[PDB]
């Protein structure tokens, strides 16, 4: 039960008590994923329109 | 500003659509001349979803009336709120469709469809952000069924990323005009399965049984039936017309109600349904019990014969929201064998402070139940009884159709039935 | 209409409880995976406590205390008794035990040898028993440690009661099973009926090789003993007969000589771990049935052997106890539309 | 001084953000018009409150905040609300149609078309910072925007601000105040793609906040306003160290150093006390020991779970009001002799304590009552993994049938992203179990 690093200021204080000791994707890749998803949407819509054209 | 474009087609479609705009116009404070005279700001908070604002602070429904004969739409124009519709939004022919799906879809309807789409396009070009469309029609006739599904196909082609919603009146031999209604309904169900995102199945037999057994109407008329449809249409659209967070738009409703794209056919329910003991107050337990009772549903399908994939419930009026949650959780926990367990928390409840006209409070029920397969089973059986003898086909082959098209529509509806059966087990 | 799910099909106890619940006509059984339940008769292992109590509008109850394994594990119990000040290392009603990990894997090997060597030097009885959650009784520490290394699981070496109380006629060993029910309020109820699982073979202190007269397990007596069912039906003596014996032979009662210590031991164990497993302020509630096994020496001193977290019941007592479980554990939270069969062991929470 | 930029995404993020900045102003003495009479340095200054507020020449103190929603109705409340004058229009970004509770719609379809605009607005705020620390991101798990667009924004923030810390305040879905069935899908999808980009995330389960409001505040049916006022108190207690003079958690980097020894396990449990109803006749003010002991009751945790059956990796006590160190240690010592507090063997058994003498500020007319002292405990317990277990179970139930999957594939997402995200959660649950169980 030891108190360490006590710091006091006008608006408060802080300290530490120890009870016991111990024992990314690049900008390029993000754009591809967004465009890859957009392409699959375009493909799906074109298939719907192809279906409606028949 | 999430505008919805309304379309009503055929005799049934226009007669029910007329009453719908009559009921919600009263709820929003709009009089027959489009002038607002309400007393609450909630009435206008979302008024633009269904109404356009013209000069002089006039509110004009965003509705397009379609038919292949003039008669019914002449009655609407002479009806109570007939003057409130935009005169240019009346699109009609003179030949009629003779209760013939082929005439509405392929011959007579095709001649008129381009002019209907001109009006739809005009209404869309003025929308800040168009949600989608809602169509009212019957499936047993020719115009609403055949031309209605033709409009849907072409609206989907021009607006492929908007939501398509329908109120579809299913035919019943107990409330029948012609023997070919199962032919026309099977051909339409084929279209609906592919091209709509949400379809409220309104069975004319359920409406009849409710008028006769529950409402105690000796000789029910089409008018009596349309009262139930008016009240139900106003209930299921409350989430769109008033401020709220649940199913507040068409796409979010679909996301919560449709777990598989073909299984988008809903059973609507309404409570109370009282015969003329009509002044008695209705408690939240009673509203919940009736709203889930089969006798209060309008698809003529016993829910205890299937399971609920999803459920949407709307309670209207000033009431204990705490008691609403308790009763809704009581229904689920007391009959959880009728709710699929592989969709957690599949029952959603919304509240609205404005009750329908002449009621302290009500509840509207929306169910995606596998028991709807019973409705398509009845149609398929009536279809096959005639089609196995090719009876009455000449009305359709005379308009250029082939028997193969009947076989295909039949197979798809039988697949739909099978698809419902697999998720019921 | 209350709802429950069954997730342990091999539980004779709660199979009867489920049977009783349905008989009331006020309980409905749901599929084992349906989350809208009031009561879960859970599985023995990896019970998903983290999913309980998150159902709006359902008061959820389960028949196991999360964390009670600390008490119902051979190695866990030893560690709990030695490390808990409430029980202390000097606890007088638990045999001197040690946790011994096989060398192929803290470990109390050297601490055990120290106590062992002291007994060997002091001419004292130096017979120990090794076991784990496959038992070996020996007086040589070399055999005890070598036996555990041949296995791959943690074991416990505790003193073997070389002076057990022997019933007569027969000169035979035995052990006492006590059933204890802790409800959601952490009341400790001791079932008024216990059973003595007796050995039908004369106790022999000069031969620990034949383990039929030293181990009073019902399965061992009925499989390797030749006098099974000779003195009592199924090697099971009940309190009525056993109490009459204590009076005729020892001029004393079961309550004074034995039951006081048993109630004191039960209280001490369960009260010790109450802060760790209590569901008082939890979003769900727990109860659990426990099977305490005791040993009685020739001095009428009671020793705790182990605690079973999923015990079975004596065939003759399933009906009474299972009904008792429904009265104080299930209906107390979910009431329905005496002379209790339990003895409440009062204590400070 | 070093600035912090707050980003609020979706309805939950925006509405919670509105409630926090309302509270920040009352705590710092800032009026709805942005004026701060106590600030004697007009038009500038590097005081502790300047980490969250910039200053104009006219003396307006402007939050360093960006609000983003794919639909305008929620952010339109900010534009015409009480604090409409705090923010300039560049800070409030709205689209026309939302993500329809669809992660893929917010992340791909809609997110792709608005991500560059949002980054541009964030860049404007960053250009006002002489030493930007990082970002605080508020969002829900269950909404399409809160889930889908946030993960896209976090990915880009890591690209455009590599050396900057990012903390989250995330709303965990609760059926009692939810109307979207697919929220388990969105929660797991957004956690998978955000995990590597968030240094520290404070999860708030709406279920916990809902029941605190009903039990402690006697609200029979809490609203979002009730929930958000309480959440902003907890958020305020967590960020107070960045906005006031002090020596504990003085910059965003210190949150990771103090609460997160393992990067993937960066979800600390928050516990707050006392929560007292303003409608009470009058309350017996609670002591340091009583409010501290309340930090170990499941009933005041932001996520219901049982810390008695996990292991602690760190613990911070953040006190506000009349509290001196002597009374804190006396309470801690008494709690160790009665509570089950098990640390991991590779961490010290200790507590970092911060005390702010200014008691919690209460919004006039709000629900909470003025108390003389309050505490928020931030503990990194493996027991919070119970929330992942609940969530992954619901995910598994729907995905086994592919229920609703077509809505995501229809927006351009590949079905394999479902299994990829779920496998990542399985690994997350395994990491917790390796650390907490023996
Ligand atoms: N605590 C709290 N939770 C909220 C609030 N608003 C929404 N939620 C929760 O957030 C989830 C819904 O996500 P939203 O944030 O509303 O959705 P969104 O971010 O706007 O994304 P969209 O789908 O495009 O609307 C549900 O679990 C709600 O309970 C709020 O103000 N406070
Ligand atoms: N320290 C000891 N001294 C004397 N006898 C002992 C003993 N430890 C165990 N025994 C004997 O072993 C028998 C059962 O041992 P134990 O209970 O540890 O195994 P077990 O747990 O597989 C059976 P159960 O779980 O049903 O009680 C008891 O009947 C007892 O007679
Ligand atoms: N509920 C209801 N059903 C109607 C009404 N009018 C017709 N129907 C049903 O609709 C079918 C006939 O279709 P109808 O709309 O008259 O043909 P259409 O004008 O070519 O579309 C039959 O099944 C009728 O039972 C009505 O006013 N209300
Ligand atoms: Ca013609
Ligand atoms: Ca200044
Ligand atoms: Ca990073
Ligand atoms: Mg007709
Ligand atoms: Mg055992
Ligand atoms: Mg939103």
């Amino acid at each position: 039960m030891e108190v360490i690093e006590l710091n006091k200021c006008t608006s408060g204080q802080s300290f530490e008590v120890i009870l016991k000791p111990p024992s990314d994707p690049s900008l390029e890749e993000i754009q591809k994923k967004l465009e890859a998803a957009e392409e699959r949407r375009k493909y799906q819509e074109a298939e719907l329109l192809k279906h409606l054209a028949e | 500003m999430r505008e919805i474009v309304h379309i009503q087609a055929g005799q049934c479609g226009n007669q029910i659509g007329a009453k719908f705009w009559e009921v919600i116009s009263d709820e929003h404070g709009i009089d027959p001349t489009g002038s607002y005279h309400g007393d609450s700001d909630l009435q206008l908070e979302r008024i633009n979803v269904y109404y356009n604002e013209a000069t002089g602070n006039k509110y004009v429904p965003r509705a397009i009336l379609v038919d292949l004969e003039p008669g019914t739409m002449d009655s609407v124009r002479s009806g109570p709120f007939g003057q409130i519709f935009r005169p240019d939004n009346f699109v009609f022919g003179q030949s009629g469709a003779g209760n013939n799906w082929a005439k509405g879809h392929y011959t007579e309807g095709a001649e008129l469809v381009d002019s209907v789409l001109d009006v739809v396009r005009k209404e869309s070009e003025s929308c800040d952000c168009l949600q989608g469309f809602q169509l009212t029609h019957s499936l047993g006739g020719g115009t609403g069924s055949g031309m209605g599904t033709l409009l849907i196909s072409k609206i989907r082609e021009e607006y492929p990323d908007r939501i398509m919603n329908t109120f579809s009146v299913m035919p019943s031999p107990k409330v029948s005009d012609t023997v070919v209604e199962p032919y026309n309904a099977t051909l339409s169900v084929h279209q609906l399965v592919e091209n709509t995102d949400e379809t409220y199945c309104i069975d004319n037999e359920a409406l009849y049984d409710i008028c006769f057994r529950t409402l105690k109407l000796t000789t029910p008329t089409y008018g009596d039936l349309n009262h139930l449809v008016s009240a139900t249409m106003s209930g299921v659209t409350t989430c769109l017309r008033f401020p709220g967070q649940l199913n507040a738009d068409l796409r979010k409703l679909a996301v919560n109600m449709v777990p598989f794209p073909r299984l988008h056919f809903f059973m609507p329910g309404f409570a109370p349904l009282t015969s003329r003991q009509q002044y008695r107050a209705l408690t939240v337990p009673e509203l919940t019990q009736q709203m889930f009772d089969s006798k209060n549903m309008m698809a003529a399908c016993d829910p205890r014969h299937g399971r609920y994939l999803t459920v949407a419930a709307i309670f209207r009026g000033r009431m204990s929201m705490k008691e609403v949650d308790e009763q809704m959780l009581n229904v689920q926990n007391k009959n959880s064998s009728y709710f699929v367990e592989w969709i957690p928390n599949n029952v959603k409840t919304a509240v609205c402070d404005i009750p329908p006209r002449g009621l302290k409070m009500s509840a509207t029920f929306i169910g995606n139940s596998t028991a709807i397969q019973e409705l398509f089973k009845r149609i398929s059986e009536q279809f096959t009884a005639m089609f196995r003898r090719k009876a009455f086909l000449h009305w359709y082959t005379g308009e250029g159709m082939d028997e193969m098209e009947f076989t295909e529509a039949e197979s798809n509806m039988n697949d739909l039935v099978s698809e419902y059966q697999q998720y019921q087990d | 209409m209350y709802t429950f799910v069954v997730r342990d099909e091999n539980s004779s106890v709660y199979a009867e409880v489920s049977r009783l619940l349905l008989a009331t006509g006020q309980w409905k059984r749901l599929r084992k995976d349906n989350p809208r339940f009031n009561l879960m008769l859970g599985e023995r292992n990896r019970l998903p406590f983290g999913r309980l109590g998150h159902e709006p509008g359902l008061v959820q109850l389960v028949n196991y205390y999360r964390g009670a394994d600390k008490l119902c594990r051979k190695a866990s119990l030893v560690k709990l008794i030695k490390t808990s000040p409430e029980l202390s290392e000097s606890c007088t009603w638990f045999p001197e035990s040690y946790v011994i990990y096989p060398t192929n894997l803290t470990d109390e090997r050297e601490v055990f040898l120290a106590a062992y060597n002291r007994r060997r030097e002091g001419r004292e009885g130096n017979v120990w028993i090794a076991k784990s959650s496959g038992i070996l009784i020996s007086s040589e520490a070399s055999e005890l440690l070598d036996f555990i290394d041949e296995q791959g699981q943690v074991h416990v070496i505790q003193k073997y009661l070389e002076k057990p109380l022997l019933l007569e006629p027969g000169h035979r060993k035995f052990d006492i099973r006590s059933w204890v029910l802790v409800d959601h309020l952490y009341n400790i109820y001791l079932y008024r009926e216990g059973v003595l699982r007796t050995s039908s073979e004369p106790y022999n202190s000069a031969n620990f090789q034949d383990k039929t007269c030293h181990l009073t397990n019902h399965c061992i007596q009925k499989e390797y003993s030749k006098n099974y069912g000779r003195y009592e039906e199924g090697n099971e003596m009940f309190f009525e007969e056993f109490n009459q014996y204590l009076m005729d032979a020892l001029n004393t009662t079961l309550e004074n000589s034995i039951l006081l210590q048993i109630k004191h031991i039960i209280r001490s164990c369960l009260m010790c771990i109450e802060p760790a497993i209590s569901t008082k302020h939890l979003h769900y509630q727990s109860f659990q049935l426990f099977g305490f096994d005791f040993m009685v020496d020739e001095e009428l001193k009671v020793w705790l052997i182990e605690v079973n977290g999923a015990p079975a019941c004596a065939q003759k007592l399933y009906a009474e106890l299972c009904q008792g479980i429904v009265d104080v554990a299930i209906s107390s939270v979910f009431p329905l539309a005496p002379t209790s069969i339990f003895i409440k062991l009062h204590h400070h929470h | 001084m070093r600035e912090c930029i707050s980003i609020h995404v979706g309805q939950a993020g925006v509405q919670i953000g509105n409630a926090c900045w309302e509270l920040y102003c009352l705590e710092h003495g800032i009026q709805p018009d942005g004026q701060m009479p106590s600030d004697k340095t007009i038009g500038g200054g590097d005081d502790s409150f300047n980490t969250f507020f910039s200053e104009t020449g006219a003396g307006k103190h402007v939050p360093r905040a960006v609000f983003v929603d794919l639909e305008p109705t929620v952010i339109d409340e900010v534009r015409t609300g009480t604090y409409r004058q705090l923010f300039h229009p560049e800070q409030l970004i709205t689209g026309k149609e939302d993500a329809a509770n669809n992660y893929a719609r917010g992340h791909y379809t809609i997110g792709k078309e608005i991500i560059d605009l949002v980054l541009d607005r964030i860049r404007k705020l960053a250009d006002q910072c002489t030493g930007l620390q990082g970002f605080l991101v508020f969002h829900s798990f269950g909404g399409g925007t809160g889930s889908g667009f946030t993960s896209l924004l976090m990915e880009r923030l890591s690209v455009d601000y590599g050396k900057k810390s990012k903390l989250e305040f995330s709303i965990y879905p609760a059926p009692q105040v939810s109307t979207a069935v697919v929220e388990p899908y969105n929660s797991i999808l957004t956690t998978h793609t955000t995990l590597e980009h968030s240094d520290c995330a404070f999860m708030v389960d709406n279920e916990a906040i809902y029941d605190i409001c009903r039990r402690n505040l006697d609200i029979e049916r809490p609203t979002y306003t009730n929930l958000n006022r309480l959440i902003s108190q907890i958020v305020s207690s967590i960020t107070a160290s960045l906005r006031f003079d002090g020596a504990l958690n003085v910059d965003l980097t210190e949150f990771q150093t103090n609460l997160v020894p393992y990067p993937r396990i960066h979800f600390p449990l928050a516990t707050y006390a006392p929560v007292i109803s303003a409608e009470k006749a009058y309350h017996e003010q609670l002591s340091v020991a009583e409010i501290t002991n309340a930090c170990f009751e499941p009933a005041n945790q932001m996520v219901k779970c049982d810390p008695r059956h996990g292991k602690y990796m760190a613990c911070c006590l953040l006190y506000r009001g009349d509290v001196v160190p002597k009374d804190v240690n006396a309470a801690i010592a008494t709690i160790k002799t009665k509570r089950s507090i098990q640390f991991v063997d590779w961490c010290p058994t200790g507590f970092k304590v911060g005390i702010n003498y200014q008691p919690p500020t209460v919004v006039p007319g709000g629900d909470l009552a003025k108390v003389q002292r309050a505490v928020c405990m931030l503990s990194n317990t493996t027991a919070i993994a119970e929330a992942w277990a609940r969530l992954d179970h619901k995910f598994d139930l729907m995905y086994a049938k592919r229920a609703f999957v077509h809505w995501y594939v229809g927006e351009g997402m590949e079905e394999g992203e479902f299994s990829e995200a779920r496998e990542d959660m399985a690994a997350l649950e395994k990491d917790y179990e390796e650390v907490g169980v023996d």
